């Protein structure tokens, strides 16, 4: 309750300067699990306009716009990238309540008067209580605004959803001593309590509204056209397409290599073959894992993981650092004796993602990670599982495996490790549209944390439904 | 070992108090002659918050005696400001009777000799007890209603850091701390000064607290006592 | 635990016989010795004519306290006292002590039977007051200091014949300006400067740090906290920083409260339970 | 359903345990008190698996 | 009281201990429990020493133990000597500070310095005996503000932004001497700590009188220093008759002013436990008045 009323007031002595309204919100098991719910570290939200563009951004465009790069030496962008993605979220104050409740019981129990339409009860094992801020960018409100809500938990995992500012005020705009604020909002209470989907309708919350509220007092407009709609769901088709048109990137790729070879696979994996054996059914086969492939790839595809990491801010420096290591001129013999020694290289085993593809009864898993060597004597891969036992899924003839390596080249492996061997082109893609979509979080500091980077963090931050609350 | 001073005081305080022990509190009047007025927690008690009702009028029914009818007409005239008139003296030794009444306090040390406490006042922020403990004598104000409403309360804690006895106080008190601030809200014209104060009072042991009565005009009032308490007065320091 | 005072200077009939007068007053010596000159007794070696009241206070707080408690000859004999005992103490300032008072020392601020003088040198002993009193001084001292730069004007003129004004009881007296030739010495001059710089810095800093605590818990205080703010900036309606900056704004909000701990604190020397009718003289247990 | 499960055994409400200062500076709780009477000895409290 | 301790040993002790332990008599070493006999478990601040968990956490224990002064050793027992307050006492610093006449002394836990050797002692086992700094006023209330504003401007921010200013808040010079606060988490204990700061702080904005406001810029069109350059400076990149004159609004919001400037101060200032007049010159003891 007290987070709602905080950020109304919050919001308000902002309001001049930002312009945004302040949207009040639950959730419940319906968005989030318990464990996601007691652990939840950081809300964040982001406001996109009815063209597709972030609030956060230059208002007409940005050098963003460009396409992306493949060099690992630019990183679509590097720190500044980075930097202007960071900018586009805004944090959020939110409070969890852990344990079984009903929300108007929740509410009248608090200082707070409800007087709803009709009194249909609510019941819910958590509550998580947020505001967003929703920005008017003047006294006026477009339905083809979208917000998007971010929850985050203390590993930097985060989970999107997007819901437009059209079914948020469906209805809520369709119809437009001394005394302190507080008293005065509780007493003038809650009267709505309404139901929204995200665009995807993947997940309902609930908004609550309030009557003391300054969104009232402004008599601000709002509108939708039917064209800005139009677009608004044009620019959400792109935003959706971006891992799509990756995997079709790395599918044209691979048939395009295929047809370029002639068919001819070079062995690039280690695996003793015979000649004496129907080559021809395991071509049949890598059809048919290549057609299911696509028939299951996914966002957790190895391309994407693949990416992740390059667009993280260490990435470019780190890259040209590469660079200039593997590039050094040879030592000469003072520099041998009475200099430094030399830098250690890359080492022997790198790290890959993979997905691997089985035809009997088809599955297609994505997100695996495998460790990659070169053995001695040939300088073929050996694939290991990341516990060091080699992956026999080379040996096996109804599975085909794709990898990508670290700095996005691709390998898509028959049984024997014969393979076709090509990069992953991310010219197709803005790199706005990839930098937005796909970069990992970056932690600000918070209750438990050191203030010095790279430590072991002590026990992690919980909220617990099931003990009594510690203080 | 201890130190000990002779004070004079009228009938009327003493009506209820009369008993070998007791702490005595000097308080200030606007006045020539009456300046300073010596007073016992148990007078302190009527004005208090959180004393119950059945108490509250157990003491008014004794202490109607001009004397004491005049002491807490003084003690309620100037609100949201109660300890700054006081001064805190020693806990009482053995007294002598009369329409003029002397009673002799130990400022300091300890030579039975028992610290006497009404039961609503005394309050343990902890359930358990440490084997040596530390009493303190704090007062905390409500700005919920018109005029200030004093609570006064008389408290043993394993705790002799100053910042850590605060935090857990503030901890207890945070209604109180709402309170200080919505008051600075609600009537910006009046000045409050804290949320409440602590003054320290002496060591006792954790096995020496015992709970009784201690009958005056043959009404039963709740006590708990301190057996061997050893005198040790700080200052009033505030807490917001 | 006794002191050895010694005089560089010739002693006399009236010199030695205004000395035992003063044979239980409290006496500051800068720091612990055995044998002591003349020169280092009383506060005299600080007085100067830039600084005055603020830095008397300062410097007073840091000396060790002593009781004068012979002269044998050409020396004087001083005992310092420890903390619990019962000791027999001199009233020489402006007011009457009350059994059960709580006594503070400050600078001096009036002064002729007391002053043993002796080559440009005199004995200066500080004033022992109850502590109410040394706090009501202090704040008026400290807003005479505010008003220091509007003389200009008849009411504040009014204003502070009225501060200076203090009445105590059965005593009355006036506290003396800490402006002198129109302006204010050094000492309290920062004070003042200090005491609106953490005002102001407070006042521009809370609201961000406000935003910062209220991200992590909500609290109800925060809440009323937020909301006197936006109060605040609406009376002040009648009309980013970089993180180097920020800390160094911290930092000097800090710094300037560590000017004030002089004033804001006030520590409790003695406290009196036994005293003769004549209120010369009282006996009383030792803080320290 | 914990203030059922509370009611149906004969346990009472539950209690925050020591802070850190508080365990440092205090040597036990002892949340059992002893009963009225005891007729046999020491309670020799069965632990179950 | 329990005027004497017994702290009784279970490791036999060497003819190095012995040595090495006796060199260490009039040392200040805490106690949990204040109690007639302890085991030498109980003894320092080893059992507390935990990196993961802050600086502020191992502060706060520090804060509420109780503090003796050893004694003679004899066979498997050390008895310590509780200090009384204002007597007069030897005390011996192990820690690296420098004492000047007439300091005020505060206990810490021990600091990072430079040579990180830092002679552990008493390595009987696992247990060692890690005893705290006994550090002067100065110091000491620098430290507890460093570590307030470390917490209070790194909330919400990332580690890229935090780092360098971290940095240069961890080091401390003092005397000559370069020292580094180990673990400055953010810990529960520094949240309430934070939260009392920006009470007390919209306290101080709320009811500063307009004189305590104006008076700043009121010098600055009459006087300039380097020191007012200095305030000026620290308001310009945010940057008249009285219409009210008031003794008695200023003598209430003065009064209660200070209150919120003690609560303020009380977040930095810690308590002094030994005031020093006399130091050995080569700094190795000194005299002190115990206190409480």
């Amino acid at each position: 309750m007290e987070t709602h009323l905080y950020s109304d007031l919050a919001f308000e002595a902002r309001f001049a300067d930002d312009e945004q309204l302040p949207l009040h919100l639950v959730l419940d098991q319906e968005v989030l699990s318990n464990e996601e719910a007691e652990t939840l570290r950081y809300v964040y939200y982001r406001n996109v306009d009815s063209a597709g563009r972030s609030t956060g951004r230059a208002p007409g465009g940005d050098e963003d716009d460009a396409p992306a790069s493949d060099d690992a030496e630019d990183a679509v962008g590097g720190d500044r990238a980075f930097d202007r993605e960071r900018r586009t979220w805004q944090r959020a104050c939110f409070r969890v309540l852990p344990r079984p409740l009903e929300l108007l019981d929740y509410l009248r129990q608090s200082g707070l008067t409800v007087t709803l339409e009709k009194e249909q009860r609510v019941r819910m094992f958590y509550a998580v209580f947020t505001t967003l801020g929703l920005r008017c960018p003047d006294n006026r409100l477009s339905g083809a605004q979208t917000l998007h809500l971010r929850l985050v938990w203390p590993d930097g995992s985060y989970r999107d959803w997007e819901f437009l500012a059209r079914d948020l005020l469906r209805e809520e705009m369709e119809a437009n001593d001394e005394v302190a604020r507080t008293d005065e909002w509780k007493g003038a209470g809650v009267s709505r309590l309404r139901e929204v989907w995200d665009v995807q309708h993947r997940v309902r919350l609930r908004v609550l509204w309030y009557v003391n509220s300054f969104w009232r007092s402004r008599e601000l407009s709002y509108d939708d056209h039917e064209v800005e709609l139009y677009r608004a769901l044009d620019a959400y088709r792109a935003r959706i397409a971006v891992e799509y048109v990756l995997i079709r990137a790395v599918r044209d790729e691979i048939y395009a290599v295929l047809r370029r070879d002639g068919g001819a696979l070079p062995q690039r994996f280690a695996c003793h073959v015979s000649r004496n054996m129907s080559w021809r059914v395991v071509w049949e086969l890598c059809r048919h894992a290549l057609a299911l492939w696509m028939d299951w790839a996914d966002v957790r595809s190895c391309i994407i993981k693949a990416l992740t990491p390059r667009l993280s801010r260490g990435a470019a420096a780190a890259a040209q650092r590469a660079r200039r290591q593997r590039e050094r001129s040879a030592p000469k013999p003072q520099e041998l004796l009475f200099g430094p020694r030399n830098e250690s290289g890359p080492p022997a085993e790198q790290t890959w993602y993979a997905d691997v593809v089985r035809c009997v009864r088809a599955q297609v898993d994505l997100g695996v990670e495998v460790r990659a060597a070169r053995c001695p004597r040939t300088g073929l891969w050996i694939v290991r599982d990341r516990r060091g036992r080699l992956r026999r899924w080379l040996s096996q003839p109804e599975v085909c495996v794709l990898y990508v390596t670290p700095d996005l080249d691709f390998y898509w492996v028959l049984p024997g490790g014969f393979a076709v061997s090509s990069r992953v082109t991310l010219h197709g893609l803005a790199q706005r549209a990839l930098r937005d979509r796909f970069q990992n979080f970056e932690a600000v500091l918070a209750r438990g944390m050191h203030v010095e980077a790279g430590r072991q963090e002590p026990e992690t931050p919980r909220v617990s439904g099931r003990r009594l609350p510690f203080d | 070992q201890a130190l000990t001073a002779r004070f004079f005081v009228p009938e009327g305080l003493v009506e209820f108090e009369a008993q070998p022990g007791a702490l005595l509190i000097r308080m200030e009047t606007g006045c020539d002659s009456p300046r300073h007025l010596y007073i016992s927690l148990y007078l302190l008690g009527i004005r208090a918050s959180n004393v119950s009702a059945s108490t509250r009028c157990l003491l008014e029914s004794v202490y109607t005696a001009s004397a004491a009818r005049a002491a807490l007409q003084w003690l309620d005239l100037g609100p949201h400001l109660l300890h700054r008139r006081l001064e805190t003296l020693g806990c009482v030794k053995t007294v002598s009777l009369g329409i003029t009444s002397l009673l002799t306090c130990v400022m300091r040390g300890y030579l039975v000799f028992a610290l006497m406490i009404p039961k609503d006042m005394y309050l343990t922020w902890e359930e358990t007890r440490g084997r040596l403990q530390y009493v303190y004598l704090i007062i905390v104000y409500d700005y919920d209603g018109p005029e200030t409403r004093p609570g006064i309360y008389v408290l043993t804690s394993s705790i002799a850091h100053w910042q850590t006895l605060v935090d857990v106080a503030r901890g207890k008190f945070a209604r109180e701390r709402c309170s200080f601030v919505n008051r600075r809200i609600t009537r910006p014209r009046q000045i409050p000064l804290c949320t409440g104060v602590i003054q320290k009072l002496g060591w006792c042991l954790a096995d020496d607290i015992h709970t009784s009565f201690l009958v005056h005009k043959e009404l039963k009032l709740s006590v708990v006592r301190l057996d061997n308490f050893s005198v040790e007065l700080g200052d009033f320091r505030e807490f917001v | 635990a006794n002191i050895f005072c010694t005089f560089d200077h010739k002693l006399s009939i009236a010199d030695v016989g205004k000395l035992t007068k003063l044979v239980a007053a409290v006496v500051p010596i800068p720091q612990r010795l055995h044998l002591i000159k003349h020169y280092q007794l009383g506060l005299h070696q600080f007085v100067d004519h830039t600084r005055g009241y603020v830095r008397l206070r300062g410097l007073l707080r840091n000396m060790t306290l002593t009781l004068m408690r012979r002269v044998e000859g050409n020396q004087i004999l001083l005992h310092v006292p420890t903390h619990g005992l019962l000791y027999t103490v001199l009233n020489t300032g402006p007011v009457t002590w009350e059994k059960g008072d709580a006594l503070c020392v400050l600078p001096p601020l009036f002064h002729r039977e007391n002053l043993l003088t002796l080559g440009q040198w005199e004995l200066v002993l500080p004033w022992i007051v109850p502590m109410p009193l040394a706090l009501e001084i202090n704040q008026r001292l400290l807003i005479m200091g505010l008003f220091s730069l509007d003389r200009s004007y008849e009411e504040v003129k009014a204003a502070v014949q009225q501060l200076q004004t203090i009445t105590f009881r059965d005593a009355t007296f006036t506290i003396p300006d800490p402006v002198i030739d129109q302006h204010l010495l050094i000492d309290m001059k920062t004070a003042c400067l200090s005491m609106s710089m953490v005002a102001n810095l407070a006042s521009e800093l809370t609201m961000t740090y406000v935003r910062k605590l209220a991200l992590e818990d909500s609290s109800m205080l925060l809440v009323k906290c937020q909301e006197l703010l936006m109060r605040l900036d609406r009376e002040r309606s009648v009309g980013h920083v970089s993180p180097d900056d920020e800390i160094a704004r911290l930092s000097a909000l800090f710094v300037m409260l560590r000017q004030l701990d002089d004033l804001i604190r006030e520590q409790v020397v003695f406290t009196v339970c036994d005293v003769s009718p004549d209120n010369k003289s009282a006996t009383c247990i030792f803080k320290g | 359903v914990d203030r059922w499960i509370r009611h149906a055994a004969g346990v009472e409400r539950p209690q925050l345990l020591d802070t850190e200062t508080i365990s440092m500076l205090t040597f036990g709780s002892m949340s059992e008190r002893n009963a009225a009477a005891t007729v046999h000895g020491q309670k020799a409290a069965c632990e179950l698996i």
